[PDB]
């Protein structure tokens, strides 16, 4: 019954986790498909509110100044659709959207054919391992 | 001749009445003018 007593300190820490949510409590409650928030209540031009979805498509020509003070509202602002860069307030941008990616760890394979691979593997080592050793050359 | 005495004082006192009224009525407009609004598209001139 580990998970039973793990929530004892977690529910008490959930309020501490909610303390970070206490910044923006509006609109109920980093990889993203397209940048989406609710109304972006926080936000020349001062405030910056842009959303791309089936309702209320927004666009702004200016930017690169601090309205929001880092994350705001729906927390998703940044690279989507391309064409769209929010950089200055600590962006969650250029992040993998919904997709199918195969990522594994430690593909361990021993030596198989060294017969003709003596100097042939060295050409493979000059691809990856070479810039990771002496880049000054 | 003597009209310009009280006319210049009246026209100068209306600076906040006329010109600044553009930005005086924006007290409740600016909050709506803030980007958190709903955009639109003009389909007719």
């Amino acid at each position: 019954l580990k998970q039973t007593e793990n929530d004892l300190k977690d529910i008490e820490a959930r309020i501490k986790e909610k303390a970070g949510v206490k910044e923006s409590d509006t609109g109920l409650a980093h990889p993203l498909q397209v940048a989406r928030c609710t109304k972006i209540i926080k936000g020349e031009d001062a405030k910056y509110v842009i959303n791309l979805k089936q309702i209320a498509k927004f666009v702004v020509g200016l930017g690169e100044r601090v309205s929001p003070t880092d994350i705001e509202e729906g927390m998703r602002v940044g690279v989507d659709r391309s064409k769209y860069n929010i950089e200055l307030p600590l962006p969650p941008r250029i992040d993998p959207s919904v997709t199918m990616m195969t990522v594994e760890e430690k593909p361990d394979v021993t030596y198989s054919d060294v017969g003709g691979c003596k100097d042939q593997i060295e050409k493979l080592r000059e691809v990856v391992e070479l810039p990771l050793l002496s880049p000054e050359r | 001749i003597r009209i310009f005495r009280s006319e210049l004082q009246r026209l100068s006192h209306e600076n906040n009445v006329m010109l600044e009224k553009i930005k005086d009525n924006k007290e409740k407009i600016k909050n709506n003018r803030q980007l958190p609004y709903l955009v639109a598209n003009v389909v007719e001139v």
